[PDB]
RNA sequence: GGAGGUCAACAUCAAGAACUGUGGGCCUUUGCCUAUAGAACUUAUAACGAACAUGGUUCUUGCCUUUUACCAGAACCAUCCGGGUGUUGUCUCCAUAUUUUUU
């Protein structure tokens, strides 16, 4: 976000470090189509912006958590199956 | 609702008795 | 912070108290805290004044 | 679409980008008449991991990519009015949509027989009419199966020897191979059309070749023709109670239905299979991402070979397209087939010029002219 | 997000402020444009204060109030923002109109005229069907006054079918 | 369900310890199997 | 979020910066020819269903049916196009 | 800037199995087999794989204190920075070494 | 001998993924190849420190009467509060069988 001069709805904000700012993204040749919104350009940081200075890459993801806590009573066991859970049926 | 304090109003975090194993406020002048 | 590190140097690193225990100058005893900032200024005061 | 941002240095790039065409296999990268690079990969992270190869590893140049889009196809509807006799020697042919069970046997390469087809012409000719119900002449005769769409002869005998078509026989495949590899809409491959033409030494060879190209424009532009779009397919995983937040992201894709639905035994999870278009789906796997907090993930693939019919009309003067907000589902067809063209530098040099790709281009005044006085064809 | 009780007061508001300035200004036209085509209880509030601004407020105010009036409720109607069919309120006759209608009347009608242009308008008024400007029922004294008024203003044309009625019942 | 939940918790665990055992290892029924999956896709929510 | 729009930073600007939408905004002899050619196609349907039968369970004998149904055919489609 | 990769030779893992007699038995066209660990995404088939490269060798170099004890997979085979920084495998590699059943 | 120290000294801590020693051969010591023994601490969403300050010089800006004092981005460099591990010393408290194996 710093390198790319973006701001993600919730973080900081800098300085652009590239602060000077053809007919190729002309108006009527690109499709207009789903917009190209700052998470876009944050996530997939070499896709969605031409020149990425300054840029790394972020760790794509992690796989999906599904943890279940037990913390009502303490008398349910720390096997037990969770009312969130699907049966497995026959 | 709070696992310790048993009331409805606010969050496991911020329940202010003691974490277990198992009221005039300042009008606003 | 974490986009800039300053990296501390390793070498020789002349501490101060270490180096100003090993003079008979200096000596050494444990009082209680408050005892401590009080002696502290009072030597502060008398120093710039 | 990648354009190096200093021409100078356009050598530097040229050869780095042999050497992605060697490191990545599912590429595909060709360079357009316009001197912009098209280069074509599996998937968002894909073009990603690309650019950065390119970017920091290879090439150390910097670029300017244009935004995502897809490749299109074209394709016809109902029959062709007329035949019409094209002449720069006359060729004609005809145009059909082929029938719906055999694209989908077509896309994994089986009849029924296997590539190469034809080699034995029998065992493909019992199996045509045991399973698609062809008639018996075109069964017998089929000239090629290309890799989309059928080339069959029809023919008429008495009009011309068998031994005249089969001297040109090379010649007359090669042209409708030079026609099925660019379209007469955008310069995009034409999928699933069955041809038949009708009726038509070195130096006739040398000009057939070209006029086979220009009458199966004619004979595609004659029978309705349509644009396709290909379509990913999509494996969800979310956590249940976050069923409702997939299905209405769904609803601002355009196109993203919901087919079925499946729940993990024994976990928290639910497992949702459901289509999208490809060219809606530039920022799908991050906003499913964060409208659920992280316990949502996609993946989103293609290898059923699915196309669809972009909504709209490809022959239409009067839908507009509203400059830098998305198209109505009925201009849209229309949108991208200009789009498409004014990329591939084809219309002109216009501040939204509509040169519609017209019948009247390849045919004669007078004969478009009568066709504009029936009313058919505008 | 004023509730939805006093969006009437909010309209007044906003037309009894256009009204203090020497002269009408686009502000007020484009003010109210962008609260009509945002929801239907501002265009609900505007089609009301039509209404309360021609049958009561219109003998308070002087011609210098009523030439804006007139410029504004014309720009609105011009660009399709309030119906035509809101113009059916007003009957020109001589018992019901008064001085201050026929003066807003003519004002709107020059602003209606200045945009359209005579033949996008006479398309719109054949389509609206308005038995108080144009009354082919009968009535020679009623359509007479009508007549009277349209060429008073300067429009001649729009007054072909009823001079033509009024002389076809003059003959019988 | 709620209700039950609410007062008696054990004879409620219980009952959902042997209707999930009859769920997922029994020879049953088809309607049954789509009316018990039900229950257990709306104990989910419990009631909204 | 920073969606294209906005000022880089809020230093030399002199204002906050904070940026909103705006809720203002939001706004023949050629169709003879195919029939012949139908006409003609189905009457070489015709033989050509003769050759697969014939050849499916003698070349010219069959050969020979092909053309003189090709000529019984032609004759008949001479008489009913009159 | 690239790959994390082993230049100097002197500096290979140790083979705990000698070897020379795993390439004398690739002389037997029936000793040898030839296998690739496909799944999806995040199963755990680079890990799986980095099992048999931790046991088959004396001492890796690339190996911290925090991978021998567990906290955090050695992805030996992943190599790249692409693959360490986005944390997935992008390209095929492998390993040849001998098992015992 | 054993445990311990808000005790000291001296080495060492950011690099072809990267360490040292030894034997043999080649070049003429350095270096290359080959066989061997050991490697504590730190490090891969990269670093001693799941913590995080200030100073110098040169660019680019911001407040604009000038210099300190400043606004906040970059590059190159330093100072400071701390940390690990190893060797030695020192100090304190205690201790002196009935078919392939064999019937
Ligand atoms: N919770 C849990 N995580 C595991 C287990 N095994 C592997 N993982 C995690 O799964 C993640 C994926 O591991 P990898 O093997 O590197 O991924 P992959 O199988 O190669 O899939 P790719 O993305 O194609 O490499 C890692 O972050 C591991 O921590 C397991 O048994 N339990
Ligand atoms: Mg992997
Ligand atoms: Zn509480």
């Amino acid at each position: 976000g710093k390198a790319l001069n973006n701001a993600i709805p919730g973080g900081p904000k800098f300085e652009p470090l590239y602060p000077r700012e053809n007919e190729f993204n002309s108006i009527d040749r690109v499709i207009f189509r789903v917009p190209i919104r700052s998470e876009y350009k944050v996530a997939f940081p070499h896709l969605y912006n031409s020149r990425p200075r300054s840029v790394r890459i972020p760790w794509y993801n992690n796989p999906v958590s599904c943890i279940i806590q037990n913390d009502e009573e303490y008398d349910t066991p720390a096997l037990f199956f969770d009312p969130s859970l699907n049966p497995i049926p026959h | 609702f709070c696992r310790n304090c048993g009331e409805a109003g606010h969050k496991e975090k911020d329940c202010m008795e003691k974490p277990r194993k198992m009221v005039l406020v300042r009008a606003t002048d | 912070n974490e986009l800039h590190p300053t990296l501390p140097t390793n070498h020789n690193k002349t501490k101060l108290l270490k180096s100003l225990k090993n003079t008979k100058y200096f000596q050494q005893t444990t009082i209680d805290w408050v005892e401590a900032g009080l002696q502290l200024c009072r030597q502060g005061h008398n120093m710039l004044n | 679409v990648l354009q190096p941002l200093l021409p100078r240095e356009l050598p530097k790039l040229l050869d780095a980008l042999n050497k992605i065409s060697k490191y990545y296999p599912g590429v595909i990268i060709k360079v357009e008449e316009s001197g912009e690079h098209v280069i074509l990969g599996n998937g968002e992270l894909y073009m990603d991991c690309l650019l950065y190869d390119l970017r920091a590893s290879y090439a150390k140049i910097e670029i300017k990519i244009s935004d995502p889009l897809t490749v299109f196809s074209e394709s016809c509807s109902n029959e062709s009015f007329a035949s019409i006799p094209v002449s720069n020697l006359s060729i004609s042919v005809a145009a059909e949509p082929m029938d719906s069970k055999m694209i989908q046997d077509l896309s994994r390469n089986t009849l029924g027989d296997i590539d190469g087809i034809m080699d034995n012409p029998r065992k493909l000719s019992k199996i045509l009419r045991t399973e698609y119900g062809w008639d018996s002449l075109a069964s017998r005769n089929v000239w090629s199966f290309y890799n989309g769409n059928v080339l069959i002869n029809d023919t008429l005998p008495d009009e011309i020897s068998p031994e005249l078509l089969s001297k040109y026989k090379e010649q007359i495949i090669q042209g409708f191979y030079w026609a099925v590899k660019e379209g007469p809409l955008a310069e995009e491959p034409i999928y699933g059309v069955q041809y038949k033409l009708l009726s038509i030494i070195d130096v006739m060879k040398s000009q057939i070749i070209p006029l086979m190209k220009k009458a199966c424009y004619v004979g595609l532009l004659t029978a309705i023709p349509i644009l396709l779009e290909p379509i990913y397919e999509v494996d969800i995983t979310v956590h249940a109670p976050l069923l409702p937040i997939v299905e209405e992201l769904m609803k601002k894709r355009r196109g993203s239905r919901i087919y079925k639905t499946i729940k993990v035994a024994g976990t928290p999870l639910l497992e949702v299979r459901g289509q999208v278009p490809v060219i809606e789906s530039a920022g799908f796997e991050t906003d499913l991402r964060l409208s659920t907090n992280g316990l949502g993930m996609c993946q989103l693939y293609f290898w059923h070979k699915i196309w669809r019919k972009v909504p709209g009309d490809v022959l239409d003067k009067d839908a507009f397209i509203p400059k830098l907000k998305p198209a109505p589902i009925n201009s849209l067809s229309r949108d991208f087939v200009m789009k498409t063209r004014r990329r591939k530098g084809i219309s002109t040099g216009g501040f939204m010029s509509n040169d519609g790709p017209t019948l009247e281009k390849y045919i004669s005044a007078e004969l478009y002219a009568q066709l504009r006085e029936n009313g058919l064809v505008p | 997000k004023i509730a939805n009780n006093l969006k009437k007061s909010v309209v007044d508001i906003i037309i009894k402020s256009s009204l203090q300035e020497s002269t009408f200004s686009k502000f007020y036209s484009i003010l109210s444009e962008r609260m009509i085509t945002f929801h239907r209880s501002w265009q609900t509030a505007y089609n009301e204060t039509f209404e309360q601004n021609y049958t009561q407020d219109i003998e308070d105010y002087e011609t210098d109030q009523l030439r804006i009036l007139g410029k504004f409720w014309g720009h609105l109607i011009s660009y399709e923002f309030l119906p035509m069919d809101c113009l059916k309120i007003i009957k020109l006759t001589e018992e019901e109109s008064c001085p201050q209608g026929r003066i807003f009347i003519k004002f709107l009608f020059q602003e209606l005229v200045n945009e359209l242009g005579l033949d996008e308008l006479q398309l719109r008024l054949n389509s609206s069907k308005l038995d108080g400007m144009f009354p082919l029922e009968g009535d020679a004294e009623h359509i007479r006054y009508s007549i009277n008024f349209f060429t008073a203003i300067g429009l001649g044309l729009l007054t072909e079918d009823m001079r033509s009625r009024l002389t076809i019942i003059q003959e019988v | 369900g709620w209700k039950l939940a609410l007062v008696s918790k054990k004879t409620h665990d219980m009952i959902w310890e042997k209707l999930r055992y009859i769920l997922q290892t029994q020879e049953l029924s088809s309607t049954l199997r789509e009316s018990l999956e039900t229950l257990f896709e709306i104990r989910q929510k419990d009631y909204k | 979020s920073y969606n294209g729009i906005g000022l880089k930073s809020a230093k030399g600007s002199s204002t906050s910066g904070h940026v909103q939408r705006s809720l203002a905004s939001n706004n023949l002899a050629v169709q003879k020819q195919i029939e012949t050619h139908m006409e003609k196609r189905e009457i070489e349907v015709q033989v050509s269903e003769l050759r697969d039968r014939l050849e499916e369970e003698s070349e010219e004998q069959i050969d020979k049916k092909c053309e003189a149904l090709r000529a019984k055919l032609t004759n008949e489609w001479q008489e009913q196009q009159r | 800037e690239h790959t994390i990769f082993t230049q100097l030779k002197k500096n290979i893992p140790k083979t705990r199995y000698n070897r020379d007699y795993m390439l004398s038995m690739a002389n037997i066209p029936e000793r040898i087999i030839n296998v690739g660990v496909i799944g999806p995404l995040h199963s755990g088939k680079t890990s799986l794989m980095d099992l048999l490269v931790i046991d088959s060798h004396k001492r890796i170099p690339d190996m911290s204190k925090n991978v021998e004890l567990g906290w955090k997979p050695l992805r030996y085979l992943d190599n790249l920075k692409q693959e360490i920084d986005r944390g997935l495998s992008i390209k095929l590699n492998g390993s040849t070494l001998l098992c015992t059943d």
